[PDB]
C-alpha cells in the first residue's frame, strides 16, 4: 500500500526530529513545526522510493 | 459416607488446618484437633479391616489423570489391598 | 459433532502442493494416534482379567498378556519424518 | 522454660507459644469446615469407588482370551517356550 | 483505524510521562494487556490442527510498512503452533512479574531500566513467533546489546566484566550459528520454518551444517566446555535481568534445538546423539559436582539451572515422544521455580543486606519464618521432589534418556541426588542455627514478593499435580519431531 | 491456670478469604459446567471456543 | 473526567518552597514543626488530577504538578519512614495492587479455565471415539444389542483386528 | 598446610596470609568466642578450603586414624563373608525331597502349554 509507506516514512522524519531534539538538550515538542518540516520530506523520500519499486515491478512483468 | 475416601482426606484435614490456621486456632486447640482427627481415622481404618475380614473384596478410588503420552497414562488411583 | 477428515498418503501426493502435505502428516499422526487407544484397549481388557481372575490369572489370560506384550514394542508414536524422508522399494 | 520471645514477627503456623484469646470461638469455625469438607469429598468420589472382583462377567474375559488368540493366529505369533 | 490506535496511544504515553514521573504503572498496565491478547489468542487457537494459525508478514516489499497480502514473499514471517503457544504463555506471565519484582530498589534512572526490561521481554516474546531463520536469528540477538546496557549500567562491584561476558560468549556462539543459517540460506534459497523438512540435504553437507548450530546452543543452554559465562552474568546483574536470563534465554536455546535442527538434521542428529550424551551427561554431573564448593549465594543457583538444563537435552535428543514431552514441562516448570529462587537470593536477601557470600547468612527461620518456609518449599521444588512440575520434566526427560541410550540413562539417573545434595546444602544453612551475629534483623517478607512467590509455586503445582493441561497444545509437536522411520 | 494466653485474632483472615473464595468459585464453576453438559451435550465454555476450521 | 484547581496548587507550591528538605524536615530524632508536614503527606494521597485534564491541558501545568506530587510523595514517605503520620493501622493500598489482583490474576485464573477446558479437545477422546465409530463402520449388528453388552462387544472387536489403515498409508512400502 | 590439598592450592595464593587450618569442631567449646555456635572470633583469618574445617563441614572423628578403621571395618567385613563361606561346606542336608505337583506340576496353572512345559513347570 501507499499510504502505509507514506504514514511510516512520516514516522521515520518525527524520529529523527525528535531525536534532534534530544541531542540538543532541548524538549521533546521544542519546536513543533520542525516535525511536520521533517515528516513531510522523509515521506517524499519514501514516495520517491515506492514509485522506484513500481517502476521496477512492471519493468519485471514485461519480460513476459 | 465413604470409607476409602475418609483414610486420605481425614490426615490431609489434620495437616493443612494446623498451618493455615495455627495462629488463629493456638497450640491446645489444635493438639487436640489434630489427635482427634487421626483418632477418627485410625477407628474408621480398624473398622475397614473388620469388614474386609467379611469379604476379601478390596475398594479403589479413581482421581483425575496425571499424565497421558503416548504408551504410558498415570493415574491417581488407590486400592486398600 | 464428530468430524472424520480424510486419509491421505506420502506417496500419491506432489510435495510441492502444502495442502496434501500437510494433510498427508495428520493424517499418518492420527492414524498412530488410533493405534494407540487399541493398545490402551488391550491393557484395560487385561487389568480387568488380572483383577476377576485372582489365582488363575496365568492361564485365563495367558493371550491377553502375550498380545499386550508384543503389540507393545510395535504401537506407539513413530513419527511422520522418517517415513516422509525416506522410500523403501528405491 | 518460658523465656521472653519478640512480639515483632508473624508467622503463619502460630510463633512461639501461639495461644489466642478466642481460640474456642475460632475453633468452632474450624471445627465447622473441618466436617464439611470431610463430608463433602467423602460423598464426592462416591461413583469413583468400584470393587477388585465382580466388575465384569467371566463371559468377558473368556471371550477376550479367544479374541487375543484370533489376534495371535494371524499374525503367526509363536509362544514363549518354543524355539 | 490501526494507525489511530497506535498514535491515541503514543500521546496517551507522552501525557502520563508529562503527568507522572514514573512508567512502571503504564508497563504494568501493557504487559497486563499483553498477557490478555495472550490468553484470548489462546482461546480462538486451534489444537486439532497441526499448521500456523495466527500468521502475518512484516517487511515486505509491496508493504514495507504493515501486514502483507502479496503473491509474493520476502520479507519476515511470523506465526504459531503449540509449541510456540507453550513458551510464549511462560514468558508472558513473566514479564509482569519482572517489573513488578523491581518497584522499589532501583531508585536512580528508574525509566531507563524498566524501558529496557520490558523491551528485551518484548523480544524475546517476538523470538516464539518467528518463522524463517533469519526472522528467527534477528530477534534472537536483538536481545543482547539491551542485557549489555542493563548488565553494565545496574548490578554489583563486578557488573563491567558480567556486561562483557554476556556479549562475548553468546556473540561468540551465535556467529557460527550465523555461519550455518547462511549455509541453510544458499543452498536452499529458502529460510522457512514451513517448509523445512519437506528439503532432504546431503549427509556430509547435513553433518557440516549441523555443527554450527550445535555449538550455539552449546553456548547458551550451557553445557559443559562453555557452561562458564553463565555464573558471572548471574551472580552480578541485577534482578530482572536475572529473572529474564535463567526463566527465558536458555528456555529459547531449548526452544531452537526443537525448532532449528530436528526438522532438516534428522540424518545428521542420529549420527550425533552419542556426542550430545557425552556432552549433556557430562554437564550434569560435573556441574552438580562443582556446585558443592560455592561462597556466593546467586551463583548456587546459577550452576542449578546449567545442571537442569542438561537434563532437558537429553530429552529433546532422545527420539522419543516422552523425552520431548518431558524437555518442554521441564522447560516451562524450570522458568516457573528458578526466577523465584533468584528472588530469593536477589530480591529478598540482598535488598535487605547487600552482601552475597553464604558465610555471613545462618538461623534465618528465628526472625524471618515465612522467607524459609518459602526457601525449604523451593529448595525442594528446585530438586525433583514429586506433584511440581520439575519431576515431571527430569522423570520423563530420564525415560527417554533411558530409552536412546539405557547406560548414559543410568549414570544420568545419578542427577536426581547430586541435584539434592548441594540444593539441601545451602537450605540448611540458611535456615539452620542460631541467628546470624553479622546479620541486624529486618523487616519480613513483604506483599509484593509473597506475591510473586505464590504465583510461581502454584503454577509449578498445577503442573506438578496435573500435566495434562497442556498436553492439548504439544501432542502434535511431540509426534512432530520423531524419526523412527 | 493451665496455659498463657496471647491477644485474640479474627478467624476470617484476608488470605482465608481470597483463597478460599477463589478455589470454591473454581469448583463450583467446573460443576456447573458439568452441570450444562448434560443438558446441552456441551460446555459452556466451548461456547466461546471459536477456532478457524481446520481447511 | 476529574477536574484540579492550579492556584490551590501554587500555593501548594509556594507552601513547600520555605519548607526545609526532606533530608532533614524528620531527622529530629516535637509538633511546633512536625504538625505542618502530616497535612502535607494528607494533601499528598488525595487525587488532585483526574485523566481529563490530563489530555487536554498543556505542559508546564503538567510539571508545576510533577514536581509538586515528587516533593509532596518525599514528605510523605519520609515522615511514614522516621515515624497522616502519627497512626498505626493496616488498611492501605500500595501502587502495583490495583492491576496486579484485578488484572493480572484473573487474567492467569482465566488462562487456567481456558486449559482446562481447551484439554477436553485431544487426540485421546477423540481417537477413542474414532476407533469405536470404526468397528461400528464395520460391523453395524453391534448397534441392535443393548447398552452395556455394546461396550464389550467393541472390545471384543478391537482385539481381533487391527482397524488401522496404516498400512493402507505405506503403499510405496508394499 | 597441614592437608595435601591445601599443600595443592599453595602456589595460587598471592596477597593471603596461608593459615594452618585447624578443624572448627576439635577445638574447645568452653573458651568464650563471639560466635559459640561456630566458635570462631570476629575478625579471624580464614583458610583457604575453610568450608572443609568449618562447623558445617563433616563430623571428622578423633578416636581412630582413619587409614587403621578402613583396616578395621574391611577387616570385619572379610571376617564375616569369609566365614559365611566357609561355613556352607560344613553344613547337613535335608530329611525330606522337595514336594512334588499334581496336574504334571501345575503347567498348565502356571501359564504353560505342551511346547512350553520345561519352561513353566513344576517337580510333578
Ligand atoms: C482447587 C483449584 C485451585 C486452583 C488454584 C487456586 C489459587 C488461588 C489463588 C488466590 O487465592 O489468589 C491470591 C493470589 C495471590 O496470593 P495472595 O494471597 O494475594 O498473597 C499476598 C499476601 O502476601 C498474602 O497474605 P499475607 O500477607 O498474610 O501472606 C501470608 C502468606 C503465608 O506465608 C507463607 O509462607 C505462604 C507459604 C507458601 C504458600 C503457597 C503454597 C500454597 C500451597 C497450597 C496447598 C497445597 C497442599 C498440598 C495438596 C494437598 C491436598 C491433597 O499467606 C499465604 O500465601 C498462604 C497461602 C495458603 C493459604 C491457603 C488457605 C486456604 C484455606 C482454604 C480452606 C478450604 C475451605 C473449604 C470449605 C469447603 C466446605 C464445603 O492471587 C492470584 O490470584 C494468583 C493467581 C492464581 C492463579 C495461579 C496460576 C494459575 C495458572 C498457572 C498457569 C497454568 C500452568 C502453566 C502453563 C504454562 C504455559 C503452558
Ligand atoms: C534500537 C534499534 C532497533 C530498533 C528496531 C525497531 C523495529 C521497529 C520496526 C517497526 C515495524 C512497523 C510495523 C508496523 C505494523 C503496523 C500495522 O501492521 O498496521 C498499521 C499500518 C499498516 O496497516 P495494515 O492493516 O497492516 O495494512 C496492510 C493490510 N493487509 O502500518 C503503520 O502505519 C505503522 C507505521 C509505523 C511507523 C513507524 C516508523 C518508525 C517510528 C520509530
Ligand atoms: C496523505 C497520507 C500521507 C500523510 C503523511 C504526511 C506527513 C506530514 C507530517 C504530518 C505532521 C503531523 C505532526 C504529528 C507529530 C507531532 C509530533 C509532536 O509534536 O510531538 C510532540 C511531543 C511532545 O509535545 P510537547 O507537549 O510540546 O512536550 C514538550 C513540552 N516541553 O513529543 C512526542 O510526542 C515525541 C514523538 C516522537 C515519536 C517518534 C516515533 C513515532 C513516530
Ligand atoms: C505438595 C505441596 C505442599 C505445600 C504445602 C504448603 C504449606 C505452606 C505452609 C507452611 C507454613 C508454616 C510456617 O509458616 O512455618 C514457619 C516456621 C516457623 O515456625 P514457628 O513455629 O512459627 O517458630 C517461629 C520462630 N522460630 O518456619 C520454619 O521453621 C520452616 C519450616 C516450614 C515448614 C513448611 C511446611 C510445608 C513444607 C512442604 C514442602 C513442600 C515441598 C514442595
Ligand atoms: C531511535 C530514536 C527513536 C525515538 C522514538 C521515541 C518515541 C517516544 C514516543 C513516546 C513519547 O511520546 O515520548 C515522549 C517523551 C518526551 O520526551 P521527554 O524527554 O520526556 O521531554 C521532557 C520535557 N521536560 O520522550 C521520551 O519518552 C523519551 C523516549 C526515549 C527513547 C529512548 C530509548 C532508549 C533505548 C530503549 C531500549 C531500546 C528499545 C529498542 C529495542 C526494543
Ligand atoms: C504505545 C506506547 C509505547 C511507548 C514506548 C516508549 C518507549 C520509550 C520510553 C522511554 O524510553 O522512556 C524511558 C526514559 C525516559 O526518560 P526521561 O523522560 O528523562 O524520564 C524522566 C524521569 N522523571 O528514556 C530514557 O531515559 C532514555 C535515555 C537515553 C538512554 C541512552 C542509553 C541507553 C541506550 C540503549 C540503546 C540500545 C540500542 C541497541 C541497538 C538495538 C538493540 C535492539
Ligand atoms: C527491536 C528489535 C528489532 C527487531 C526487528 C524485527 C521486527 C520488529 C517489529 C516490531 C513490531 C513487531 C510486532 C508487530 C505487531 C503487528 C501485529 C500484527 O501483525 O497483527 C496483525 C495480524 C494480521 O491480522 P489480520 O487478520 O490480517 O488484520 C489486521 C488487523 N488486525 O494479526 C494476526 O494474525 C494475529 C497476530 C497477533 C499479533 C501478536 C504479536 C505478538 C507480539 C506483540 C508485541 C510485540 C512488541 C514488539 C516490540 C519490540 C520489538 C522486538
Ligand atoms: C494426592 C494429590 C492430589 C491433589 C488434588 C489437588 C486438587 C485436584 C482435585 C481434582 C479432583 C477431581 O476433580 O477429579 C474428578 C474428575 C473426574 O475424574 P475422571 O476419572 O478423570 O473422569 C470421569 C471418568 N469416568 C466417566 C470414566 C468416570 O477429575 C477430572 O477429570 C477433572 C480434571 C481437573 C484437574 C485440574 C487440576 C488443576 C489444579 C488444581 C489444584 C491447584
Amino acid at each position: 500500500a501507499l499510504f502505509t509507506s507514506l504514514v511510516g516514512a512520516s514516522g521515520l522524519g518525527f524520529a529523527t526530529k525528535f531525536l534532534s531534539n534530544k541531542i540538543r538538550l532541548k524538549p521533546a515538542g521544542y519546536y513543533p513545526l520542525g516535525y511536520v518540516f521533517s515528516g513531510v520530506a522523509w515521506a517524499g523520500l519514501g514516495l520517491v522510493l515506492h514509485n522506484v519499486h513500481q517502476h521496477s515491478l512492471e519493468v519485471l512483468e514485461k519480460k513476459k | 459416607y465413604n470409607a476409602i475416601s475418609l483414610i486420605i482426606i481425614l490426615p490431609c484435614i489434620s495437616w493443612l488446618f494446623p498451618l493455615f490456621f495455627g495462629r488463629q486456632l493456638g497450640y491446645v486447640f489444635v493438639t487436640r484437633m489434630t489427635s482427634t482427627l487421626i483418632i477418627i481415622t485410625t477407628l474408621i481404618t480398624y473398622y475397614y479391616f473388620y469388614q474386609l475380614l467379611g469379604n476379601n473384596n478390596p475398594i479403589n478410588l479413581e482421581l483425575f489423570n496425571y499424565l497421558n503420552i503416548d504408551y504410558l497414562d498415570i493415574n491417581y488411583n488407590f486400592e486398600i489391598d | 459433532e464428530h468430524q472424520r477428515p480424510e486419509l491421505v498418503s506420502f506417496d500419491d501426493i506432489n510435495y510441492n502442493d502444502h495442502k496434501k502435505v500437510r494433510e498427508a502428516q495428520e493424517s499418518y499422526t492420527r492414524e498412530q494416534f488410533i493405534r494407540l487407544e487399541a493398545l490402551k484397549t488391550v491393557r484395560k481388557a487385561l487389568e480387568k482379567c488380572y483383577e476377576e481372575s485372582g489365582p488363575n490369572h496365568f492361564e485365563d489370560c495367558k493371550n491377553l498378556a502375550e498380545q499386550y506384550l508384543d503389540m507393545l514394542p510395535t504401537h506407539r508414536l513413530q513419527g511422520y519424518l522418517g517415513y516422509q524422508r525416506n522410500d523403501p522399494s528405491k | 522454660g518460658r523465656y521472653p520471645f519478640p512480639k515483632d514477627v508473624i508467622s503463619m503456623t502460630g510463633g512461639w507459644w501461639a495461644n489466642p484469646s478466642n481460640w474456642k470461638l475460632n475453633g468452632l469455625f474450624a471445627t465447622g469446615i473441618a466436617v464439611g469438607l470431610a463430608l463433602w469429598v467423602s460423598t464426592a468420589t462416591l461413583p469413583y469407588t468400584r470393587r477388585r472382583e465382580g466388575i465384569t462377567s467371566e463371559s468377558d474375559i473368556s471371550k477376550w482370551n479367544a479374541a487375543a488368540g484370533v489376534w495371535r493366529e494371524r499374525h503367526g505369533k509363536i509362544s514363549t517356550g518354543e524355539a | 483505524f490501526l494507525t489511530s490506535i497506535l498514535l491515541s496511544s503514543l500521546y496517551l504515553f507522552n501525557r502520563i510521562l508529562a503527568w507522572q514521573g514514573n512508567v512502571k504503572h503504564f508497563y504494568l498496565f501493557a504487559s497486563n494487556l499483553l498477557l490478555l491478547f495472550i490468553v484470548v489468542l489462546y482461546i480462538n487457537f486451534n489444537t486439532f490442527s497441526n499448521s500456523f494459525q495466527f500468521n502475518f508478514e512484516l517487511f515486505n516489499s509491496l508493504n514495507p510498512f504493515g501486514l502483507s497480502n502479496s503473491d509474493i514473499s520476502n520479507g519476515l514471517l511470523f506465526g504459531i503452533d503449540g509449541l510456540s503457544l507453550t513458551f510464549i504463555l511462560l514468558t508472558v506471565l513473566l514479564i509482569p512479574l519482572t517489573l513488578l519484582g523491581n518497584w522499589y530498589n532501583i531508585n536512580f534512572n528508574s525509566n531507563l531500566y524498566y524501558t529496557l526490561v520490558l523491551a528485551i521481554g518484548l523480544v524475546i516474546l517476538l523470538n516464539f513467533w518467528a518463522l524463517d531463520y533469519i526472522s528467527f536469528y534477528i530477534l534472537f540477538e536483538a536481545t543482547l546489546p539491551l542485557l549489555f546496557i542493563l548488565i553494565h549500567i545496574y548490578g554489583s562491584s563486578d557488573s563491567e566484566r558480567a556486561s562483557f561476558y554476556v556479549l562475548m560468549f553468546t556473540l561468540s556462539g551465535s556467529l557460527f550459528m550465523l555461519l550455518s543459517i547462511v549455509v541453510i540460506s544458499i543452498v536452499l534459497n529458502t529460510t522457512n520454518f514451513i517448509n523445512h523438512n519437506l528439503f532432504v540435504l546431503s549427509l556430509d553437507l547435513q553433518t557440516i551444517i549441523w555443527l554450527g548450530l550445535f555449538i550455539a546452543i552449546m553456548v547458551k543452554t550451557p553445557l559443559f566446555p562453555i557452561h562458564v559465562w553463565l555464573p558471572v552474568v548471574h551472580s552480578e546483574s541485577p534482578l530482572a535481568g536475572s529473572m529474564i536470563l535463567a526463566g527465558l534465554i536458555l528456555k529459547l536455546a531449548l526452544y531452537a534445538i526443537l525448532r532449528l535442527l530436528l526438522p532438516l538434521l534428522c540424518e545428521a542428529q542420529i549420527l550425533y546423539t552419542p556426542m550430545i550424551y557425552i556432552i549433556s551427561l557430562l554437564t550434569i554431573i560435573l556441574t552438580s559436582l562443582a556446585t558443592l564448593r560455592q561462597i556466593d549465594l546467586k551463583v548456587i543457583i546459577a550452576y542449578s539451572s546449567i545442571s537442569h538444563m542438561g537434563i532437558a537435552i537429553l530429552g529433546v535428543c532422545s527420539n522419543t515422544s516422552l523425552g520431548i514431552y518431558g524437555s518442554i514441562v521441564l522447560g516451562v516448570a524450570h522458568g516457573f521455580v528458578s526466577p523465584a529462587l533468584f528472588l530469593i537470593v536477589g530480591g529478598i536477601l540482598y535488598d535487605r543486606y547487600h552482601i552475597r557470600i553464604v558465610n555471613y547468612y545462618k538461623g534465618l527461620t528465628t526472625y524471618m519464618p515465612q522467607l524459609a518456609t518459602y526457601i525449604i518449599i523451593l529448595s525442594f521444588a528446585n530438586i525433583g521432589t514429586p506433584l511440581t512440575g520439575n519431576f515431571t520434566g527430569e522423570f520423563l526427560s530420564l525415560q527417554g534418556g533411558f530409552i536412546r541410550n539405557p547406560i548414559i540413562g543410568g549414570i544420568s539417573c545419578i542427577s536426581v541426588l547430586l541435584a539434592a545434595i548441594y540444593q539441601l546444602k545451602l537450605t540448611n544453612k540458611l535456615t539452620g542455627g542460631i541467628s546470624s551475629i553479622y546479620m541486624h534483623r529486618t523487616n519480613d517478607v513483604t506483599i509484593r514478593e509473597k506475591f510473586i512467590m505464590n504465583i510461581l509455586i502454584i503454577s509449578t503445582l498445577i503442573i506438578g499435580i496435573c500435566p495434562q493441561i497442556m498436553y492439548n497444545l504439544l501432542y502434535w509437536t511431540v509426534n512432530n519431531y520423531i524419526y523412527i522411520i | 491456670h493451665g496455659p498463657e494466653l496471647t491477644p485474640a485474632v479474627p478467624f476470617f483472615q484476608p488470605y482465608v478469604l481470597k483463597w478460599a473464595g477463589v478455589s470454591l468459585g473454581l469448583v463450583a464453576f467446573y460443576q456447573f459446567n458439568s452441570s450444562y453438559e448434560a443438558k446441552n451435550g456441551h460446555t459452556w465454555v466451548e461456547t466461546f471456543f471459536h477456532p478457524k476450521s481446520r481447511e | 473526567l476529574r477536574a484540579y484547581n492550579e492556584e490551590k496548587e501554587l500555593a501548594l507550591k509556594q507552601r513547600l518552597s520555605q519548607l526545609p528538605p526532606p533530608g532533614k524536615a524528620f531527622v529530629t530524632a516535637k509538633e511546633a514543626e512536625l504538625a505542618e508536614l502530616a497535612e502535607i503527606a494528607a494533601l499528598y494521597k488525595t487525587d488532585r488530577v483526574g485523566i481529563l485534564d490530563i489530555l487536554l491541558l498543556g505542559n508546564k501545568h503538567a510539571r508545576l504538578y510533577r514536581d509538586n506530587t515528587a516533593l509532596l510523595k518525599d514528605y510523605y514517605y519520609n515522615g511514614r519512614r522516621i515515624l497522616w503520620e502519627i497512626k498505626r493501622e493496616g488498611a492501605e493500598k500500595e501502587d502495583w495492587v490495583n492491576q496486579m489482583y484485578f488484572l493480572y490474576a484473573p487474567s492467569l485464573i482465566l488462562l487456567l479455565i481456558v486449559m482446562v477446558y481447551k484439554s477436553r479437545e485431544d487426540i485421546t477422546f477423540w481417537a477413542k471415539k474414532e476407533l469405536d465409530q470404526r468397528v461400528l463402520d464395520k460391523h453395524p449388528e453391534i448397534n441392535d444389542a443393548p447398552e452395556n453388552e455394546r461396550d464389550a462387544l467393541i472390545v471384543e472387536r478391537i482385539i481381533a483386528g487391527d482397524y488401522d489403515k496404516l498400512a493402507s498409508l505405506q503403499k510405496k512400502a508394499t | 598446610i597441614r592437608a595435601s590439598f591445601d599443600k595443592a592450592e599453595e602456589p595460587m595464593l598471592g596477597d593471603y596470609p596461608d593459615i594452618d587450618p585447624f578443624p572448627a569442631q576439635l577445638k574447645n567449646p568452653y573458651k568464650k568466642y563471639d560466635d559459640q555456635q561456630d566458635r570462631r572470633n570476629l575478625e579471624e583469618p580464614l583458610s583457604v578450603n575453610d568450608d572443609l574445617y568449618d562447623m558445617w563441614s563433616p563430623d571428622r572423628f578423633t578416636h581412630f586414624k582413619n587409614q587403621d578403621a578402613l583396616k578395621y571395618f574391611i577387616g570385619f567385613l572379610t571376617i564375616f563373608f569369609g566365614a559365611s563361606y566357609v561355613a556352607t561346606y560344613f553344613v547337613p542336608e535335608k530329611a525330606a525331597i522337595p514336594r512334588e505337583f499334581p496336574y504334571e506340576g501345575l503347567w498348565k496353572e502356571s501359564g504353560g502349554t505342551e511346547k512350553s512345559k520345561a519352561f513353566f513347570g513344576q517337580r510333578s
